[PDB]
């Protein structure tokens, strides 16, 4: 939680949106993957959406399917994934962490030992995909007791109760789907009013205009996968050029949110 | 909050994301709607008497029984139309679709009877239906493939994950998740997110009540038990429904056991997985280790279910209900048997549970018991399987 | 002389060697002493009820009439033990086998449907059943071989004549003749020497029953015409036999026309063949000039007996029924169209009697009219056969 | 029947028994049947029984069922079958020909047509396999028209009611059968009680042992035709070494019968 506060401050004070890129961890490789994210932070990233391998993301589109198969191929697993989040942390110790995450993986070896591992590796949010408001409280619960925040979506059709719900349980920022479907305005006056974790819009923003978009409707900033994930699968045969096209694609959609 | 409990104890839940609460919550206040529409019933009565050809018979088997004292009777799920039992709740979630105002139908499919179902009760009710199957699996099963193509459904491989039943679940709830507007979901089993698993309980029930108005119109008593094959629990629970308050009737699940349980190559979750949250639900699965999500095997493609029923792993945790594996060569051995001496030839994955009352009989040829086994299907879809298998061995 | 008048007309008779008699004799003796037990037509009825699945649903199908003023139900015969009305009788005559204290049964089959109704009554029964098939027919319909065995029969290849199934009948005869002490020979439709015309109608009668029964809860009156396929006249003269004395009821039977009667290559010997003396009865047939006798071609391959039952010969003489053909490619039209509008997929045999529904609804659509089609069975297993055709086309 | 009468009392004031073989017609082909027929002849047979070739001889045992075959394989119609035959009659003025056939081939241009036909060519005597002594009057009636006589069928188990119609009914020989299936003593009694036409023994018969019991026990002769029909199956390759061993066969049946 901590750093997003921090972060939305110092945002706030430039009056500038964030830009959140998400990727797989582990994809292509380890290596490459820690390489991809560096890039990505020293290209501008204010945050980072992190997903650990799962074998069936159900709540995201091929670009993102593809991701956690190439991550799969590589071997990556839960453990290794915790390993390069210790390692990041080590590098970057003011840059908001978030991982996305599907249940089974939060719940697998406990819930409250998963969120403990996630403090003691410095992650700062966690966002379960397929745990829904009505199913949050073990999530949210064993989230604050470790200080970590418990990521909460608002849909497009949100009505006036879950959108007190979000509010209210959400913690670092709140998640702003662009819309319904997979991975591939007035809700947002209404979080504010309900003194809602800045809201990040999420889902289909794969281009600079779309971001500056974002933060002229009053969203603190946009998050951005496929377009990010995208690059990496068109230049697997080429990881120097990978990280070259990766590094134009981040300071473009960064700089859309100055 | 919901109408309905979405857990049966622990198990259950609507493990979704939040994208598809709405669906979730209007479904589950259409089904209790319909539930109390004397008009829905009667429509859905209908079907099922003169389209799907219920009530089904109750076949009692005396030549596999001789020289015991078990008494054996047959539940003829095999004689409904489609030739299984998941023809009775996809006409109820046809109807359902239909009460919602959905023109459209999206089914996920692993063996492809669910697939040849949802493509005949969308053909009967005039929805257009779309089938999402498992890339190895749809290779696997030319004919029922086919199938639903002639019944104008839309068939769509799965190539993502295994490229099996539970990859095409998860295409399943992609589409839903953007779709759900104007499509209804049909989901194949007694599993996945509230309230799938009580609806499909409730649209299965009737060969339950059958089975016991037959049973008491024969042998002037209940059953001493019921038994069931669970592949993802929908036949199963259909059966033991209308008996849970019978105390002294039996209620026995029989998942499948594959190589054996010591093999690891099985598909028996909710006696020998781990509790995970997979599919909308929290329930025994296959799962490695790390908690990702495994297969499930048999030589049954039926019961490739990597999960359970929320309700069946709840009647396990009670004691209400008992749960036991048989393999393979249990099940083949029972196909054999009830052809050579009944004449019928029962799916391989009805197999199973006819291959758990042929134990029970066996090693206490003595004990007095009045069994029923739900035969779940026919198994002229497995001649080949069965063909091939046993040729191999000389 | 006999206890029952062998003829229908000019058409019938019992045209077998005189070694084989008695065991007409003995089989009209035992039939008419059966029909007259009490405890016989119960324990008939118990098999068909409780085993069989009877009765069988008669299904509106309002999707396929619609903008016409057609209505059609179908007499689902798909939905009974086997898949086809073929199981009916075998269960009376394997009954009729027993009362005359016969162990064994012989059987012949062209596409294999009877052969396994034969065994699977025989399996049930404790009856001894070995079953005569053309060998060109066993390399053709390996799945039916395959289920005969596996329910205990046994399967015996003919390679004399054009190894089909007049050569089987050929062949059944020969055993029968030198057997009849202790087996019976379970012929499979309503043709053949006398009493088996008889017998086999008797046998098939309640699908015209309940049929009356069900059209008259379901639509207050009789319908204008109950349409059968054609084969050797079994489930048509079954549908046909309770309305034949209601004269305002058309009975419409459906030969196959195969590729079209004026190419010679079809299977309508009641119209389009000549009366000749074989199969131990006078009847028509397909046969050259000479009177050598000829094959039956249809898509369909249970429409192959070269020849009709007497009655049928005798009803359409009268007047009383009318015959029409119907081609390969109209049968393959109604099954399309059924199992796309209505979630049904017919056997190639009954889309034959479907198709000639589907014509008179068509050709005047304006004509109000109440028409049955006896659906005599299901056709999943004639999905290959349909998809090689499709595909060859483009 | 005129020549069955003659060839009886001959037979008879020389104390012996008939030998009749059956042959089917145009098997293996035209010319080698005709010469086949002739050997049959000069070895000592007393009448013959002649099949017409038929698509589905079901009262045939493989033997015959083959010889059929083979003839259809020669292209041999019933056309060609009656050529035959009135050939066979300008040679051999005396010898009692009986036909074999099948009820369809008989029914095929008219009944009456059919004897009309046979008596033209000279045939002495018809038997329908297919036509048992109920369904008998159509085609007893057309053969005694044409002076034809229509030989009737006493199975082993004939029982009084049966041995009285075949002994009325019957004209030329009595057809006894030596057992119930296909082709492959107290009743020869009764049928000479009821003055029944002149017993031959027929089902089985394959060697000289069989023919001199069937004489014994007071039958006029036997037929035999499988063993017959053996003989040409197994020399098809050698016509020639067909004929000897035919001659040789029938020589040895005959001579059992004196
Ligand atoms: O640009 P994209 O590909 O459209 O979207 C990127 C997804 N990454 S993410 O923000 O980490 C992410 C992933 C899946 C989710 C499913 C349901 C609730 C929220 C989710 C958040
Ligand atoms: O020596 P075999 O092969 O046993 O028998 C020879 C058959 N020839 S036959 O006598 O012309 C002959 C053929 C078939 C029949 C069927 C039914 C009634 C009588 C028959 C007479
Ligand atoms: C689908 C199927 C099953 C397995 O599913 P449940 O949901 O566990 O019933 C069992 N038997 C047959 C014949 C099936 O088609
Ligand atoms: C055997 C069969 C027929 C043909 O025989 P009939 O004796 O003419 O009825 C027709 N339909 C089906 C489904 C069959 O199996
Ligand atoms: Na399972
Ligand atoms: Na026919």
């Amino acid at each position: 939680m901590e750093r997003y506060e921090n972060l939305f401050a110092q945002l706030n004070d430039r009056r500038e949106g964030a830009f959140v890129p998400f990727v797989t961890l582990g994809d292509p490789g380890i290596e490459q993957s820690l390489k991809i994210i560096d890039t990505l932070i020293d290209a501008g990233a204010d945050a980072l959406e992190l997903g650990v391998p799962f074998s069936d993301p159900l709540a995201d589109g091929p670009t993102i399917q593809n991701a956690n198969l190439r991550a799969f191929a590589a071997g990556v697993t839960p453990a290794q994934c915790f390993e390069m989040l210790a390692l990041i942390r080590e590098k970057h110790p003011t840059i908001p962490i978030g991982l996305l995450m599907y249940a089974n993986l939060v719940f697998n070896n406990g819930i409250d030992a998963f969120y403990a591992r996630c403090e003691q590796v410095g992650v700062d949010s966690v966002l379960v995909a397929d745990v829904p408001v009505e199913e949050s409280a073990p999530f949210r619960q064993a989230a604050l007791r470790h200080n970590i925040a418990p990521i909460f979506i608002c849909p497009p059709n949100a009505d006036d109760d879950l959108l007190r719900q979000v509010a209210s349980y959400g913690r670092g920022y709140t998640y702003l789907l662009s819309r319904s479907g997979v991975t591939g305005h007035h809700l947002i006056e209404k979080l504010k009013e309900y003194h809602a974790a800045p809201a990040l819009q999420g889902f289909g923003i794969s281009s600079p205009e779309q971001v500056s978009a974002a933060v002229r409707a009053g969203a603190a900033g946009a998050i951005s996968g496929s377009a990010i994930v995208k690059i990496i699968e068109k230049n697997l045969a080429s990881p120097k050029q990978m990280l070259a096209e990766l590094r134009s694609f981040v300071s473009a959609m960064k700089a859309a949110s100055r | 909050t919901t109408l309905l409990n979405p857990y049966f104890g622990e198990f259950g839940g609507m493990y979704v994301p939040q994208i598809l609460m709405p669906a979730l919550n209007q479904l589950e206040e259409a089904f209790v709607r319909a539930q109390k529409d004397p008009e829905f019933q009667a429509q859905f009565a209908d079907l099922l008497k003169n389209y799907a050809g219920r009530p089904t018979a109750l076949t009692k088997c005396q030549n596999i029984t001789a020289g015991t004292r078990t008494t054996l009777y047959l539940k003829r799920e095999d004689l409904l139309h489609g030739g299984a039992h998941k023809t009775n709740q996809v006409l109820g979630q046809a109807l359902l679709a239909k009460r919602m105002g959905k023109s459209e139908i999206i089914a996920e499919t692993g063996a492809g009877q669910h697939g040849v179902a949802s493509a005949l009760a969308s053909a009967l009710l005039g929805l257009k239906c779309r089938i999402y199957m498992g890339a190895k699996d749809v290779e696997r099963q030319s004919p029922n493939v086919f199938r639903m193509r002639l019944m104008g459904a839309e068939v769509i491989p799965v190539h993502s994950g295994s490229a099996t039943l539970k990859d095409a679940c998860n295409e399943a709830l992609r589409d839903w998740s953007g779709s759900y507007e104007t499509a209804h979901y049909m989901l194949g089993t007694a599993a996945g997110p509230h309230p799938y698993p009580t609806i499909v309980r409730e649209f299965q029930r009737m060969i339950g009540e059958e089975t016991k108005a037959q049973i008491l119109d024969k042998e002037g008593r209940l059953p001493d038990a019921v038994i069931a094959c669970v592949g993802g629990g929908s036949n199963a629970i259909g059966m033991f429904a209308d008996f849970i308050n019978d105390t002294s009737v039996g209620l026995i699940g029989v998942e499948p056991g594959g190589h054996g349980i010591e093999t690891g190559e099985h598909g028996a979750p909710l006696k020998h997985g781990r509790v995970g949250i997979y599919f909308g639900m929290k329930a025994p699965m296959m799962q490695t280790a790390d908690g990702q999500i495994e297969e499930s095997y048999s030589i049954s493609a039926g019961l490739d279910f990597p999960s359970v029923g929320p309700q069946h792993a709840y009647l396990n945790s009670i004691g209400r209900a008992d749960y036991v594996s048989i393999t393979d060569d249990e099940a083949l051995e029972a196909f054999k048997t009830l052809c050579r001496h009944e004449g019928i030839i029962p799916a391989l994955e009805s197999s199973h549970a006819l291959a758990h009352a042929l134990k029970m009989m066996r090693e206490q040829p003595e004990k007095e018991q009045l069994l029923v086994v739900n035969l779940s299907g026919r198994g002229d879809k497995d001649i080949f399987t069965v063909h091939d298998i046993l040729k191999a061995r000389g």
